[PDB]
Formats: C-alpha cells, structure tokens, sequence
C-alpha cells in the first residue's frame, strides 16, 4: 500500500550545461536513488549515477546547449516483504 | 517425536502471527517498524509471565512450557528482521534512527520481560 | 494467501527445530553467555544478510522462496525471548557485567554477521 | 545433564551460638541460594532465608549451646527448558 515511487520530481536551477533536480522523498527507508538521463531524440546513449538515501537533490553536468533531455529518478529500497528492491520510475523532460 | 511436535506446533503459531503483524504494520512507520517491534515486546512479555508462573507450578508437563517458550515465543519474537532493519538503516545513512532501533528493542524487551515476572509475583 | 503460508510454516519449522536442538544441546556448556542461543542468532544474522544482497540481484524471482528463506526460516531460527530472559535471569542473580557483555555480543555481533553475508555476495558479483 | 545442586556444603567456623557455612556453586546460572535449618530433633520449626547468586557462605546465628542441627541448601536457578526452577537439596548434620 505503501508508494516506493518518488514525486514531485523538477528542475529547480538551469544553467546551459547543467541541471539541479530536487524530489519528494517516499515513506520508505530509501537506501540510495537512482538519477537516469540522456537525450529525448532517442539516438543517445542513457546515463545513471546514484546518490544517497538522505539527499533529495542532484546535479547533472556535461549537457548540451539548447537540447531537450528526458531525466528519470528511482529508488533502491528496504522494505519488510521485497527487503531491497528497485522502484518504479518518475520521469520529466527538460530543455537546456 | 512428542517435544518435536510442540516445538512445531508452538513455533507455526507464532511465526504466522509475526507474518501477519509485520506485513500489516511494519510499513506505517519505516524509521522503527511497529510490527517487528510488538512482536518482540509481545514475546517479551510472554516469557516474563512463563518465568514467574512455570516457578509455581514446578510439576506441569513439559510438552506445555516446550510449546510455548521454544515454539510461540521463539516463532514470534525475532533477531534477524531487527538487524536487517538496523544494518538498512546505516546503509541509509539513518544513524540516529539505528541507534533509536537498538534502544527501544532492548530497554523495552527486558522492560516488558520485568513487567511479565513481576505481575504474577505480585498475583501469586 | 495459502501458498503463502505454507513457506512460512515449513520455513519456521525448520528453524525453529533447528534452534530447539542446538539451545538444548548447547546452551548449558557456557551459562553466562548461552553458545547455542548465540549461535542460532548470529547463523540467522549471516542467511538474512546473503538473502539482502542475493535478491536484489534476481529481482524477479519467487516470492515463495523469499518468504520461506526470511519470515520463515531466519524468523524460525532466531529469538529475541530467549535473548531476553538470560539477560533478565543474570541480571536478578547480580551478574551485571555478564549481562552487559551478553547484550553487547548478541547486537554488535548480529550485525556484524548480517554486514559479512551481505558483502561477501556483492563482492562475489 | 548438569547439575543445579550445590556441592560440598560444610561448616568452615563454629562458636556455641553461630555457624559460618561455605558450599561450592554448580554450574548454572544460580539467582539466589536457600539456607535451611532447625534442630535435628524434629519438635523444632524449621527457618529458612536466601542469599545471593554470587555469594557461596552465610552465617547462621541465634542456636542453642550442645545441640544437633541440620542444615541444608538449595538453589533458584535459570536453565533453558525449566526457566526459574528449585533445586534438589544438599544437607549436613552439625552438633553446637
Ligand atoms: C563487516 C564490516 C562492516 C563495515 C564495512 C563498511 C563498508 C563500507 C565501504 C564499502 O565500499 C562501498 O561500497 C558500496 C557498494 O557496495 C559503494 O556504494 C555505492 O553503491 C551503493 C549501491 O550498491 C549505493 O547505495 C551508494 O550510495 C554508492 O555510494 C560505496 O561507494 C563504497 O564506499
Ligand atoms: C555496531 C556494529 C555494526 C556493524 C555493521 C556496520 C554496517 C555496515 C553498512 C555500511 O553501509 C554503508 O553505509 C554508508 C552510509 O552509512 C554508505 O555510504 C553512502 O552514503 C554516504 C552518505 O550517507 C556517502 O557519503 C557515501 O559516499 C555513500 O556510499 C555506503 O555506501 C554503505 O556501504
Ligand atoms: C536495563 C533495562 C531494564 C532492565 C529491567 C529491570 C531490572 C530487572 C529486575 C532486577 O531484579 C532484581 O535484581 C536485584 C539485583 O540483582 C535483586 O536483588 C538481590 O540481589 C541484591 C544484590 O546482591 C541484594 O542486595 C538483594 O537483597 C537481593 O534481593 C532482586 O532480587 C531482583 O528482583
Ligand atoms: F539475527
Ligand atoms: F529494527
Ligand atoms: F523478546
Ligand atoms: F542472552
Ligand atoms: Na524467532
């Protein structure tokens, strides 16, 4: 009953070549989440990288100019039934 | 063959209360999951009171004190489902709530442990 | 929520006939600090651990055997009761410093057992 | 197996009117020891009072000059299978 899924994902500060997100963390022990992001034009190969149960934000550095990126953010969390499983995905897509 | 029956009979009775209490209650308080916690204190609670009364009564069957320590407060009570929660918590960077865990288990399992000793001392 | 329930029973009776044999053929030898209650908890301590680490990596396997390996088998095979009425009996005859001492090596040496099982499988994969 | 009775139970040092007793522990977690005593010749109410769990003697006081005494001891003891039980007595006969 309990949603492992992380909300309110968003872009809280933009320069041309990176990205701050930030997310409302779900009510459940979140060992560390999972920040994917590449391309919306889908000739691009997909990035992740992890970060810590305890921050609720990231940068994404190293993107292009004026270029549509599609930016997706999962946990890897301990529950009682499933003890340590992935989440189902957030997802939003933001322009540089 | 008659102790292994207790054993088995005791313990499916307590395991299958810790099943049910966990999955219904762990995931309301995931810092210090409520389920696993009641459980243990529960148990606690039942050896305390097993503790003071099987005194009394020195000349009960063994077949009853093996069915409800060894198989209903071994089935319900749990060691490695608090660790679990304890190790997840620090892999989590949650140290403060680790810490909490291991207090709140121990302080109140021989707290409710006490309480269980003490109630039929004082009945009896 | 039948299948369900027979992992948890079959799990737990492994278990907790496990600890039964172990604590009665055990525990006696070493009265301050009861071998077979201790080693049930840390045994349980190191499958949980190796469950944490394995499951993640086959995520889609069956929750049959998840339930029967965690709930039944590790929840079966561990006590927090027993742990408790040692450390309460030690602590009723004066023996304080063995009650301490029992407290200390069940949970650090719990979780220290949980840490190994886990690690051991992810350096492994 | 192990035994919760108390081994070599003796008068260590004796006036007319008191008696220091000393007994080996057994093997299981003892919480407290029993002392027993009253005048062999059974026309005499036997008195009873506890000692702890890390003491092995105790001073009996108050007996009568030229009289035989019997004096016995047992444990309250924690095993696994009984929990809180009593032991089996261990006595001696001990003439003031
Ligand atoms: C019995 C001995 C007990 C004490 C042992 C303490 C060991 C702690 C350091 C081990 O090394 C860590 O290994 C993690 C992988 O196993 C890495 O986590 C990385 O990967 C994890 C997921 O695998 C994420 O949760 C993390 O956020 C991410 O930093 C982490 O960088 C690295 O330092
Ligand atoms: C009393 C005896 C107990 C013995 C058992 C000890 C418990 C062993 C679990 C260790 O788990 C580690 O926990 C770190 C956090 O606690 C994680 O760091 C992660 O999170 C940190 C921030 O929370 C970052 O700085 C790290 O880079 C990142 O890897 C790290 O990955 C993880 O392997
Ligand atoms: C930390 C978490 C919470 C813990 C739970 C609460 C503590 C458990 C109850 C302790 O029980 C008492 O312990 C005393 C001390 O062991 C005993 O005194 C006995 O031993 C004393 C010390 O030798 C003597 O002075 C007394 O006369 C003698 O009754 C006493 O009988 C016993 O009822
Ligand atoms: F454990
Ligand atoms: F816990
Ligand atoms: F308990
Ligand atoms: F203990
Ligand atoms: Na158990």
């Amino acid at each position: 009953s309990v949603s492992s899924v992380p909300t309110k994902l968003e872009v809280v500060a933009a320069t041309p070549t990176s990205l701050l997100i930030s997310w409302d963390a779900p009510a459940v022990t979140v060992v560390h989440y999972v920040i994917t992001y590449g391309e919306t034009g889908g000739n691009s190969p997909v990035q992740e990288f992890t970060v810590p149960g305890s921050k609720s934000t990231a940068t994404i550095s190293g993107l292009k100019p004026g270029v549509d990126y599609t930016i997706t953010v999962y946990t890897m969390y301990y529950s009682y039934s499933d003890l340590y499983s992935y989440s189902s995905p957030i997802s939003i897509n933001y322009r540089t | 063959i008659k102790s292994l029956f207790a054993v088995i009979i005791g313990g499916s009775v307590g395991c299958t209360l810790r099943w049910l209490l966990s999955t219904k209650f762990n995931s309301l308080f995931p810092n210090l999951p409520p389920g696993t916690l009641v459980v243990n204190l529960l148990a606690g609670l039942i050896i305390g009171t097993a503790l003071a009364y099987f005194l009394r009564q020195p000349h009960l069957d063994p077949f009853w004190k093996l069915m409800i320590t060894t198989g209903l407060c071994g089935g319900l009570s749990t060691y490695s489902t608090f660790s679990v929660e304890v190790f997840a918590l620090l892999q989590a960077g949650n140290y403060i709530w680790a810490l909490t865990s291991v207090l709140v288990h121990v302080i109140g399992s021989l707290i409710m442990t006490a309480l269980g000793f003490f109630i039929i001392t004082i009945l009896f």
